[PDB]
């Protein structure tokens, strides 16, 4: 019935395809990250998820369990399986934390992202706000207090230690609560999402200079398109939103009958999770190349009052649509005036705004709070967008939560030495305990370093050593009749073609081209806010940060070869 | 410096430049500016200099559009103009004085001719926008206090229960 639709929607629609992807779309020029993301879909989305949903099946165990079964010296993969999640539960649910501050400040009348604060005259606006756009300057000041550069950081700000506190408590409250009532729970959390982008579509295309950033997002510029960069962002953010390498997708086969079709389930869910991280994309570009625009006009106005007013021209005499002309006229008439202000006046373009409008790990964010301030009831707007994004980080973070504790649950041992309900209680506490950090001055820079590095390696990694074990370790052939035994319909030559040859030949080639151009440029760089420029500026990242993600990648990498060693030397 | 200018005189120091942008705040159905709105101005600065002169200083002053002298007007609607005595041109009223009156009467000026504290801008007066009044504190701690006393007590609740069952 609609029933598994309903529940396949809710797995493929998270926060994951709905927040990070605007952001990474937009970092990498838009169509040039756009057309990668559905060229890894067809290779490395449907056939490895439907490879993790087979195993799965097939073996009937936990992750752990399947790839201790697969084989002895591989069985420490599944620990990495592990630890990369947990990583993710470090610092996943402080976008939660953000949402709940987003949503505490939805109550007001004058909101706080709408109206600019006073100077300290009441004669004008703060230096910061006004080179800065209201919602950025609340985002970058009111919301993280960023400082401007990774050395300088302060004490841990109380608010959101708070927030983060406050959404741990509700992920530890929805774990002890929910357990089986979420077939009731996906008949209205699925749908939300899709009626509210639906409503923020309806209002973005109503908005003047919309389609900017349509013709923007889908414009696929070959000057970007070949950089290594992009494709293996798109990479790991689809492994991240299909949740390969997680291993929550091999123990939820693992509770299906063994006559429940796979290749179906996988395809309808890669297709849904592409199409609603499109039309996500779609709509918050929309929004953005809506921002671009109204930048672009106030720029053009404020050089055509500067202009007007230097040199007393008519109030309507100098349009957009003929500056260019007054310029080379006021220049020939007298060049003197004209070069004693030539520096003052600023070139400004679509292109440089549609590349430079919004941009950092927040994009959503100030995006969809723009286009709230724009709305006829901007509160009601923003409570219900605000809701169905902490309702999808909720369900994301149930989800990894469950993976984590699900190995842990498994441990004979633990279960007697300590209640059940306790761990989670010590792992909510242990995992505040650690994204406090991100609840800093300069947390934020830390929230971007564990979310493009967190997960880019490790994912890759894990996939690619299950998909080389499925492959030749345990032996395709046998794989295949296993599948054929078990449900009938051998898997068809594209999907073992793909399991064989393809996939893990991709994902070792981007791997070596962004360790190539890693190696080439060493020029590793951060973008940081700027208050006197009031935009982001790329500094270099100091060695201990750079230490540090390396650290994290190296861990979950060699969680697995560690395990490897410790198997062999236990047969030895 | 070798020559002169026809633009400076000692008694500039005393004068207030007021730029004008019809166009801007009204858009379409903009009346040009003529004589007659040069008139309508002076008689406003006129009433404004008047009502500083009887609400302030208890001195009945009688002013008139002749006292209220104009130079250098622009097609950007963009003039000097200074308050004199009201029969004794020689004698110029000081520039503080004219824009304390000019602040008093400002919003009557604006309402004269349907513009708001930026297309009549007088370039040495800068209005004051107003203080933002705040809630006692604010409702994120009201809010998040609330939520989060419910969620203690739901832990709560579930945690008892799940003893119970253990026990
Ligand atoms: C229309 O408006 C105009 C103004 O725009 C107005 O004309 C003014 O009229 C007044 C009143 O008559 C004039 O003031 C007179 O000045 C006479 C000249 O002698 C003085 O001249 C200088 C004035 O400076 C004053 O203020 C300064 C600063 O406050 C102060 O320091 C001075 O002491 C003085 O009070 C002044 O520089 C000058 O200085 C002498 O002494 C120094 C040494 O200190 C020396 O170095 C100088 O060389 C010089 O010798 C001198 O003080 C003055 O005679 C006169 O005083 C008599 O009359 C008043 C009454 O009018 C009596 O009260 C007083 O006791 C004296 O008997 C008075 O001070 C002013 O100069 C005019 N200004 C202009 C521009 O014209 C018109 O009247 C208005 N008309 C109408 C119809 O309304
Ligand atoms: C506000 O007042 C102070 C007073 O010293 C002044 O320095 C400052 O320039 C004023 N602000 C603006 C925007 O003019
Ligand atoms: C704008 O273009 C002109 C034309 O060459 C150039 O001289 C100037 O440096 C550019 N930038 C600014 C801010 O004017
Ligand atoms: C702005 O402030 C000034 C004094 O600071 C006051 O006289 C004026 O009325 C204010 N204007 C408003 C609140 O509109």
């Amino acid at each position: 019935s609609l029933q598994f639709v309903f529940a396949c929607i809710s797995y493929a629609v998270g926060l994951g395809n709905v927040w990070r992807f605007p952001y990474l779309c937009q970092m990498y020029g838009g169509g040039s990250f756009l057309v990668p993301y559905i060229i890894m879909l067809i290779v490395e989305g449907m056939p490895l998820l439907y490879l993790e949903l087979a195993v799965g099946q097939r073996m009937r165990q936990g992750s752990i369990g399947a790839w201790r079964t697969i084989s002895p010296y591989l069985s420490g993969v599944g620990v990495a399986s592990v630890v990369v999640s947990f990583f993710l539960s470090m610092y996943y649910n402080v976008i939660n934390a953000w949402a709940f501050w987003y949503l505490f400040h939805s109550f007001q009348d004058p909101l706080p992202w709408s109206v600019c604060p006073l100077n300290g005259n009441h004669t004008g606006y703060d230096e910061e706000c006004e080179k800065a756009s209201s919602t950025q300057y609340f985002w970058y000041r009111k919301t993280l207090n960023i400082s401007p550069s990774l050395q300088e950081n302060g004490g841990v700000q109380w608010e959101p230690a708070l927030c983060l506190l406050l959404a741990w408590l509700v992920v530890y409250l929805c774990i002890l609560r929910g357990t089986e009532s979420t077939g009731k729970v996906v008949y209205f959390t699925a749908s939300l999402p899709y009626c509210v982008l639906i409503i923020y579509l309806i209002r973005g295309l109503t908005l003047h200079g919309a389609t900017n950033g349509l013709m923007y997002m889908f414009t696929p510029k070959i000057e970007q398109l070949a950089n290594p960069k992009a494709w293996i962002n798109a990479a790991t953010q689809i492994f991240f939103s299909l949740g390969l390498g997680f291993g929550s997708l091999i123990a939820f086969a693992s509770y299906n009958e063994p006559s429940n079709n796979c290749q179906k389930h996988a395809i309808i869910v890669s297709l849904i999770n592409s199409f609603t991280s499109i039309f996500a994309s779609i709509v918050t570009f929309s929004i953005y190349g809506f921002k671009a625009t109204f930048n672009y006009e106030n720029c053009l106005k404020k050089v055509s009052l500067l202009l007007t007013n230097t040199f007393d021209l008519e109030d309507g005499f100098l349009t957009a649509s003929n500056l260019e002309q007054v310029k080379g006229y006021l220049a020939s008439a007298y060049p003197s005036k004209y070069s004693e202000m030539f520096p003052q006046i600023k070139n400004c373009s679509l292109e440089s705004e549609l590349d430079t409008a919004v941009q950092g790990t927040g994009l959503a964010f100030i995006v969809y709070t723009e286009a709230i301030k724009n709305m006829e009831v901007s509160q009601l707007w923003s409570v219900l967008y605000f809701f169905m994004l902490l309702m999808l980080g909720i369900g994301s973070m149930l989800g990894n939560t469950a993976a984590i504790l699900t190995p842990l649950t498994d441990s004979k041992i633990i279960s007697s030495h300590l209640p059940k309900e306790a761990i989670s209680g010590l792992v909510c506490l242990v995992n505040c305990a650690i994204g406090m950090v991100f609840t800093m001055e300069a947390g934020n820079y830390w929230f971007d370093i564990f979310n493009d590095y967190a997960a880019t390696l490790s994912l890759l990694l894990i996939v690619l050593v299950e998909t080389i074990a499925v492959c030749y370790v345990y032996g395709l052939r046998r794989f295949e009749s296993d599948l054929k035994a078990m449900t009938g319909r051998a898997v068809s030559w594209y999907w073992k073609v793909m399991w064989a040859g393809v996939s893990p030949l991709l994902i070792v080639s981007l791997f070596v081209f962004y360790l190539s151009d890693y190696i080439l440029t060493g020029t590793l760089k951060y973008q940081a806010w700027d208050a006197s420029q009031g935009q982001l500026v790329t500094k270099d990242y100091p060695a201990y940060a750079l230490a540090v993600i390396g650290l994290l990648v190296a861990s979950s990498t060699m969680c697995i070869p560690l395990a490897a060693l410790g198997t062999f030397v236990q047969r030895r | 410096f070798v020559g002169w200018s026809t633009d400076w005189s000692p008694y500039a120091d005393q004068s207030i430049k007021v730029r004008i942008s019809l166009k801007s705040a009204l858009g379409d159905k903009a009346y040009e500016w003529n004589d007659n709105e040069m008139y309508l101005f002076r008689s406003s600065v006129a009433y404004a200099m008047r009502q500083y002169f009887l609400k302030v200083k208890n001195q009945m002053i009688l002013f008139g559009e002749e006292d209220v002298r104009v130079a250098n007007l622009k097609p950007r609607i963009s003039f000097n103009f200074f308050v004199t005595a009201p029969k004794n041109v020689s004698d110029i009223i000081p520039r503080t004085e004219v824009e304390k009156a000019i602040r008093m009467s400002r919003s009557r000026i604006n309402d004269a001719f349907r513009l708001n504290d930026n297309s009549l801008e007088f370039l040495g007066i800068q209005p004051t926008l107003g203080p933002p009044n705040q809630p006692p504190v604010s409702i994120w701690l009201i809010v998040f206090g609330v939520v989060m006393g419910v969620i203690v007590v739901g832990i709560v609740i579930l945690i008892f229960t799940g003893i119970r069952d253990r026990k």
